[PDB]
Formats: structure tokens, C-alpha cells, sequence
């Protein structure tokens, strides 16, 4: 197949860890195919700007797309991907309703969170959710709350102010036992942590849970002294042989030119996913060709690209032990058969209580 | 003076287009009129919405009436903000302050939370559909945190029609263990019917139970099933049938050729259609106000394409938006006034119960005053 297999990219910021990781991982690409980054810097929230960029990449004839999406523009993007039969790789938050052309390289924490809450004798607690797509995980909880009969006092951070937090925590500490779940983005978690450090983070029966796939990246130093419990999840193990080699090579190269966030790790893995699919396509000798018509995305009717279907299947079929874990994909187009590491942070302790698996239910270790 | 207009209508909405045509004939005049270009599509396909919006924009439409769903809000609002093209909807109001979007549908959280307090509720379920957002769900949960309520929130919007029967019964079996005698059915007409037709089967429409139908159309459904069971049923209605304009409109509505105006023969009118009719009135009033004020609105040339780098909005759109927001008229729904953001204000939401004789109004609700009681 031709080595000019142009690939697109939609990013919010020119300089960031995620972008740098995506740029670097391509260097390791020694496969006969040559994948072009073809980056476009686009604001995520604005759907119009994104539709412009996505149609531009359509004009260029891009075979596959990698990028991020937020709550406002998840639907729009998803819709175009199921109409033009064009695949879209992403490490962004996963969604319940989606096409098969959207590959989400971020396993869902909703199931594991339920298991962890179940294991601990949690009778009532407070839930803190960011509107940035966290709602899908809220319903699950509210649906399981009825089945299993615990009380959940949800509070939204997006529409909560300092006075809101003050009142919530004041009403919370009137209870003898204080349990809290904090679903948040990468950056919102830091600000909320700063908010709780000011007060109400004493550690007097306070038990926090952090529904973030990456718990080592977060700077919980202030929590190692106050004597408070916190539980979290990790998806990336740096000690293992493949992660150790990848991290060593990458950090050595970068220095010759810290620990990556989970978003950056997934970004790096996505390059491997696309490369593996295209390598297997070249090996399988499948006829892939891009017509120079480059029809406008707003073509009535927009004929699906004939080959774009098989690409999807190929991108779905790939499988390998990547940095984060073992990469696989369900029929719906979502990470399957993976492992998460439950991790409690004591005053001086980083203890791997156990691991969650799709087949198992929080088997301890 | 014809002014170009655009119209979007969801696939499978016959009454609303009929009310659109009726409003055209009613408010059309020799000196002023409207030229609508119509498109019918699946509003939950952002691709189709984008295509239709861009085609109409290329056709030089000054304003676009239409509907939208939770999966097409952001596309539409972004396009309107970028291109400074207005949008008039009876669909659910945005959870924000998005510009160049006029909203004909009043909010509901205030009336809902006042009503739940006129009955001294502490432990109630909240069945909700995954549509029109979760704004009212969040409002209810927040007021629960403040007032120490006990809310059991359940989603019913992801239920397959083929297997609908099994799930609903198990749902109510779960609710029974908690003695949930009170429920809020926050859903559209169709699912409210599909649920009321499964409360009956299991005999939960009896003296002990209370239901609140969190919708602006209370009569729209079929309440003749539960009038007599003995259970309370409360709800909200914006279209007051004891009004003058409403009665005259009904006179013109019932005497309509269903061969031409589907859904028109019936005596009932759904709030979406009512707001569509009022929307035609709104557009005519604003555009005629522009004509009287001599504001210059005309497309000298052609709007190339929706997707154009850089985007170059035409600067008379601000005038159109201001005119649309600066209109004060009576209509089927009631008094129509807007903000600088587009949300409606100074409106009355009539409250209703269900009695063996039939629905009867007991009060109303206005943002300024309170929940108000007459009967
Ligand atoms: C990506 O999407 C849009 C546009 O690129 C940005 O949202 C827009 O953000 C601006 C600045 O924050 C908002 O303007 C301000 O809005 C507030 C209300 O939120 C108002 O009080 C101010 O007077 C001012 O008008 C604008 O409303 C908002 N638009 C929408 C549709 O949300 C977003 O910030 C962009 N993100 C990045 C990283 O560029
Ligand atoms: C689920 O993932 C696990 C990875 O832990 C897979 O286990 C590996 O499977 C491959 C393929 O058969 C073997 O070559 C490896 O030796 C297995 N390793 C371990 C540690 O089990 C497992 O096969 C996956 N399940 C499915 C259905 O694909
Ligand atoms: C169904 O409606 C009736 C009438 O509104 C309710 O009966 C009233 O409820 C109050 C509340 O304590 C009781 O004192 C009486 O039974 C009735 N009084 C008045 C003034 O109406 C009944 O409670 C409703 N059912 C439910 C489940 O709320
Ligand atoms: C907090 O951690 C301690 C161990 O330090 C343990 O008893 C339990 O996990 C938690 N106890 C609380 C929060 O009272
Ligand atoms: C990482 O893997 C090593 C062995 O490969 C294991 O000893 C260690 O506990 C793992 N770390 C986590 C956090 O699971
Ligand atoms: C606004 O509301 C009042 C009642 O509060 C009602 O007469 C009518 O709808 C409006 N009247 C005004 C704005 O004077």
C-alpha cells in the first residue's frame, strides 16, 4: 500500500504533553507505511470550528482521524463519523451511545467504581461530579442506589461556588461518618483538591475516592500528612517490562533533546493502535485507495466511503500489549478485557489493594 | 414585503407544521408576509441538521425556525453564534445563555419545585427521560440536598420497545419495597402514555398513589384512564382553554380539514403546536417592527457557505435578534416576553389536577409572585 497514508489530528493546544507524546510515538514507527500527523489546532467546545476542521480533513482525503472531544461536541463528531463511515480515535471520556466508528481508548471506570463502593461498607455518601460527560456515570450510581439501597447526595462542581462547597461540607460534617466520591477531569481534580485542603480535609473519618484513571499523576502530597484516606485507580504501570522500556527510551530521548499523565499515555497508545491496524492491512493485502473527489462533507446525499468500513474492522481487530495495558476492542468500539489497579494512599503508603478486571469483580491482591 | 424564512421540522411531527400553516394564513397580510422554505429530517442526526442549516444559510434565510434535540443543541447554537443567524424554537430551553437563539418554551423547574412544596413531599421517586437534558433533575437533586429530601431517580429512556413490559413491572416492584406512593413522570407525551398504561395494569392507580406529570401539556395525553382509579394526578398547562384567543383559535381548529391539517380536527392542541403558532406571530411582529422603524435588513449578494475560513457574519443579524427579543404580545400560550438572553419571562403556568368530572385548574405560577392558588 502507498506510504502516503495521510492521517488527521484534532488538538486544542499546540504545546502540551499529549501533543508531544503523539509527535514522539511516530518516530518509533518503523513500519513500511508512513503516517502523517497533519495536526489541526482546534477549540474543542465550539462545534462549528470542529465541523470546519473535520470537513477540511475530509477534503484532504484523510483515511483516519485522531483527536479529543468534549461534552458539547461529542454528539456532532459522533454523528459525522457514522454517516461518512470514517473512523475516529480518541482518548477522551467514553460515552454510552455511539457508533462503531469511534474507538475510545479509555476504559470506563463506572463499573469498577461500583465494585469498589460495594466492597467497602458504604451506607451513605456524597457524590461530586463534573458536568464534563460525568452524567453517564451518575445515572449508573443512581440506578444502583435503588437496587442496593444506599443514599447518594450528588453535588455538581461546574455549577457550584465556594459558598456551595462551604455549605455542602458544613452539612456533611454534621454526620459522624464522611464518605465522598470525586469524579473530575485531570485539571479540575487539582483545583478541587486545593479547595478541600483549605478546610474539611482534616482526616477525621473522611474517606475520599478519586474516579480518575490515573492516580499517580495527581499531587496528593498535601494528603500524605493530614492523615486522611484516599482511594484511586491507576491504569498505567511504569515498573513492568514494556512500560519500563518505553518510558526509559522516551524520557532519555526527550532529555537528550517526569511521568506522563494518563491522557498522554493513551495518546501515545493510540498511535500504536493505528500503526498496528495499518501494518496488518498492508500485510493482509487489502485494496485501500483514496479517490481524489474529496467530496464536500455537506454533500446531499453523502455516499459512504466504500473502503472505510473494512478499515474500521481492521482497527477493531488489532490487539497487543501496549503501555497502559492490553489493548482490545469490543463490537461497540470500546476497550474490553483490561485491568485497573486499585490504590489507596495512606499517610506514608502507596498500597496496591487489588485489581479490577472485566471477568472478575475487584479480586484482591 | 416578503421576508425569506427557513423551517425545520422533525420527522413525524404533523400537527406542528399544520399549526405553522394556520398561523401563516392567520397572520399573513397584503402588506407583509413570510416565504418559508421547509426541511424535514431527523433532528437527532447532527449531520442532517448541519446540512439543512447550511443549505438554508446558502439560500439567504434571515431567520430559521426549527426544533432540536439533546444531540443537536450544540451544533445549532454554535452555528447561530458564529454566523449571527437567529433560531426560534419551541423545544427545550438551553442550559446556558447562548445568543441568537429565541426560546418559546418556558422553564419548568420553578413550578415543579413549588408544587412539590405545596404538597409537603419528602420521599418521592423521579422517573426521567434522557432527553431535554438533565437540568431539572439536577435542580431537584440540589433542592433535595438543601431540604433533606429522599429522591429515587430512575431512567426509562433507554428501554427497548420490544421488551418494555418486563422492565416497567420490575421497576415498580422495586419502588414498592420502599413504599413509593409518589412519583414525578418527567417525560414527553408518548412515554407518559406508555407508563400510565402500565401503572393501570398493575393497579397502582388507586387512592394511595399520587402522580405529578412534569410536562407543560397535561391534557395532551390520555387521562381518561386514570380519572376514576382514585389516584391524584397533577400537572401543568400553559395553554388556557378558558381564554378568548384560545377559544377563537379552537373554533378555527376543529373546523379544519384533516385531509389538509392533520391533527387539527381534535379540540385539543399540543403546546408545541401552540408555541409554533405564537412563533409565527413573534416573527411577524418583529419583522414588521423593523419595517416600521426602517431598520435596514437585506442580503446584498449571497452568503457563500456556512463553512468558510474565516467566518464573516453579516452585521444586520444583531438588528433581527434585538427585534425578535423586543416584542411583547399575547398568544395561545399567554404573554410572550423575552430577555437579552432569549429565555421567556412574565409568563403564567397554570396548574391542574385530575377529577372524575375532568381536569380542573387550582392555581397558577409566575416567577415574580409565587405559586398562587385560587380554587
Ligand atoms: C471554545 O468554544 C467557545 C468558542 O471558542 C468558548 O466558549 C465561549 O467562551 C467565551 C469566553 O469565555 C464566552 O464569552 C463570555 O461568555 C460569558 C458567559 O459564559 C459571558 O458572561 C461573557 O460576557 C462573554 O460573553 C462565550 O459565551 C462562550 N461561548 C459558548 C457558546 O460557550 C470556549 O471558551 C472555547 N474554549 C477555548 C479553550 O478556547
Ligand atoms: C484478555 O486479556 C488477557 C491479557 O491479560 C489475555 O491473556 C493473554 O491472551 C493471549 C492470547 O491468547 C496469550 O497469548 C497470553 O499468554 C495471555 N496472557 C495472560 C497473562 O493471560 C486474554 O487472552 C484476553 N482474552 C481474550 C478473550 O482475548
Ligand atoms: C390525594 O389527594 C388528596 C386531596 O388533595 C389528598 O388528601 C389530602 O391530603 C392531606 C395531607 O395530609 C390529608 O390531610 C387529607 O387526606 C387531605 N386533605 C386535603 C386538604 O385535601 C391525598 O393525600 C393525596 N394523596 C397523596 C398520596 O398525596
Ligand atoms: C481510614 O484508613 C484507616 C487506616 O489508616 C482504616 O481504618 C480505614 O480504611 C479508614 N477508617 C476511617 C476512615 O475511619
Ligand atoms: C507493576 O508490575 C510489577 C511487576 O511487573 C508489580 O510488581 C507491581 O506491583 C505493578 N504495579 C502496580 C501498581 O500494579
Ligand atoms: C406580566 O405579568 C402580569 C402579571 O404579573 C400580566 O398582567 C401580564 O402577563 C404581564 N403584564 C405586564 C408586563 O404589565
Amino acid at each position: 500500500f502507498p506510504n502516503n497514508i495521510q492521517i488527521g489530528g484534532l488538538f486544542p493546544n499546540q504545546q502540551s504533553q499529549e501533543h508531544a507524546a503523539f509527535r514522539f510515538a511516530l518516530s518509533q514507527l518503523t513500519e513500511p507505511p508512513k503516517l502523517l500527523p497533519q495536526i489541526d489546532i482546534v477549540n474543542i467546545s465550539d462545534s462549528f470550528e470542529m465541523t470546519y476542521r473535520f470537513c477540511s480533513q475530509f477534503s484532504k482525503g484523510v483515511y483516519a482521524i485522531f483527536g479529543f472531544y468534549e461534552r458539547r461536541t461529542v454528539n456532532m463528531l459522533t454523528s459525522f463519523c457514522g454517516a461518512l463511515h470514517v473512523c475516529f480515535i480518541t482518548p477522551s471520556f467514553p460515552v454510552d451511545t455511539s457508533n462503531q466508528f469511534v474507538l475510545q481508548l479509555r476504559p470506563e471506570l463506572q463499573e469498577a467504581l461500583i465494585s469498589i463502593i460495594d466492597h467497602y461498607k458504604w451506607q451513605t455518601f456524597v457524590y461530586i461530579y463534573d458536568a464534563d460527560r460525568g452524567l453517564s456515570v451518575l445515572q449508573r450510581v443512581l440506578d444502583t442506589a435503588a437496587e442496593k439501597n444506599w443514599q447518594v447526595t450528588a453535588v455538581n462542581i461546574l455549577t457550584t461556588t465556594e459558598e456551595g462547597y462551604r455549605m455542602l461540607f458544613q452539612d456533611l460534617e454534621k454526620k459522624k461518618e464522611r464518605l465522598v466520591v470525586v469524579d473530575c477531569e485531570s485539571e479540575r481534580l487539582n483545583a478541587i483538591l486545593g479547595q478541600i485542603v483549605k478546610l474539611e480535609k482534616n482526616g477525621i473519618g473522611y474517606h475520599y475516592i478519586l474516579a480518575n484513571l490515573g492516580f499517580m499523576d495527581i499531587d496528593l502530597n498535601k494528603f500524605k500528612e493530614s492523615g486522611a484516606n484516599v482511594t484511586g485507580f491507576q491504569l498505567v504501570n511504569y515498573t513492568d517490562t514494556i512500560p519500563a522500556r518505553i518510558m526509559q527510551q522516551w524520557r532519555t530521548s526527550d532529555s537528550r533533546d517526569k511521568r506522563p499523565k494518563y491522557t498522554s499515555a493513551l495518546t501515545y497508545d493510540g498511535v500504536k493502535v493505528m500503526a498496528e491496524a495499518f501494518q496488518s492491512l498492508r500485510r493482509q493485502r487489502i485494496d485501500i485507495s483514496r479517490r481524489g473527489n474529496a467530496g464536500d462533507c455537506l454533500a446531499n446525499p453523502a455516499v459512504p466511503w466504500g473502503q472505510g468500513i473494512d478499515i474500521q474492522r481492521a482497527l477493531q481487530q488489532v490487539r497487543f500489549e501496549g503501555l497502559t495495558g492490553n489493548v482490545q476492542f469490543n463490537e461497540k468500539g470500546r476497550r474490553t478485557n483490561y485491568t485497573l489497579h486499585v490504590i489507596e494512599m495512606k499517610h506514608d503508603g502507596i498500597r496496591k489493594i487489588g485489581y479490577w478486571n472485566e471477568d472478575d469483580k475487584f479480586v484482591p491482591a | 414585503n416578503s421576508i425569506q424564512i427557513g423551517g425545520l421540522f422533525p420527522r413525524g411531527a404533523d400537527q406542528e407544521y399544520s399549526a405553522f400553516r394556520v398561523g401563516m394564513v392567520q397572520f399573513s397580510t397584503s402588506e407583509f408576509r413570510l416565504t418559508p422554505h421547509i426541511d424535514n429530517l431527523e433532528v437527532a442526526n447532527s449531520f442532517a441538521v448541519t446540512n439543512a442549516f447550511c443549505s438554508q444559510f446558502s439560500r439567504g434565510v434571515y431567520a430559521i425556525f426549527g426544533f432540536y434535540d439533546k444531540k443537536s443543541v450544540n451544533t445549532i447554537t454554535s452555528f447561530c453564534g458564529t454566523l449571527h443567524v437567529s433560531f426560534i424554537t419551541p423545544s427545550f430551553p438551553t442550559d446556558g445563555t447562548h445568543p441568537f437563539v429565541i426560546q418559546m418554551r418556558p422553564d419548568l423547574k420553578g413550578a415543579l419545585l413549588s408544587l412539590i412544596e405545596y404538597y409537603q413531599w419528602d420521599k418521592f421517586a423521579y422517573l426521567y427521560d434522557s432527553d431535554r437534558g438533565l437540568s431539572t433533575l439536577q435542580a431537584v437533586l440540589d433542592s433535595a440536598a438543601e431540604k433533606k429530601w429522599q429522591v429515587t431517580a430512575i431512567n426509562v429512556g433507554n428501554i427497548n420497545n420490544d421488551k418494555k413490559d418486563e422492565t416497567y413491572r420490575s421497576l415498580f416492584q422495586d419502588l414498592e419495597l420502599k413504599k413509593e406512593r409518589r412519583v414525578i413522570l418527567d417525560c414527553e407525551r408518548d412515554k407518559v402514555n406508555d407508563i400510565v398504561d402500565q401503572v393501570i395494569t398493575i393497579g397502582k392507580h388507586v387512592k394511595g398513589y399520587h402522580y405529578i406529570i412534569a410536562n407543560l401539556g397535561f391534557t395532551d395525553g390520555d387521562l381518561l384512564k386514570i380519572q376514576f382509579g382514585g389516584a391524584n394526578v397533577s400537572g401543568f398547562q400553559i395553554v388556557d382553554y378558558d381564554d378568548s384567543l384560545v377559544s377563537k383559535f379552537i373554533e378555527r381548529w376543529s373546523t379544519l380539514e384533516e385531509k389538509e391539517y392533520p391533527g387539527a380536527h381534535t379540540a385539543t392542541i399540543k403546546y408545541t403546536s401552540a408555541l409554533t403558532y405564537d412563533a409565527v406571530q413573534v416573527m411577524t411582529e418583529a419583522f414588521r417592527n423593523l419595517r416600521k422603524q426602517r431598520i435596514e435588513i437585506s442580503r446584498r449578494g449571497n452568503a457563500g457557505d456556512c463553512l468558510a475560513n474565516p467566518a464573516v457574519p453579516w452585521g444586520q443579524g444583531v438588528e433581527i435578534e434585538r427585534a425578535l427579543k423586543q416584542v411583547q404580545v399575547e398568544g395561545l400560550s399567554g404573554n410572550i416576553k423575552f430577555d437579552q438572553n432569549g429565555k421567556r419571562i412574565n409568563y403564567t403556568i397554570n396548574i391542574m389536577e385530575l377529577k372524575t368530572n375532568g381536569p380542573r385548574k387550582i392555581g397558577y405560577w409566575s416567577e415574580v409572585d409565587k405559586m398562587v392558588v385560587t380554587l
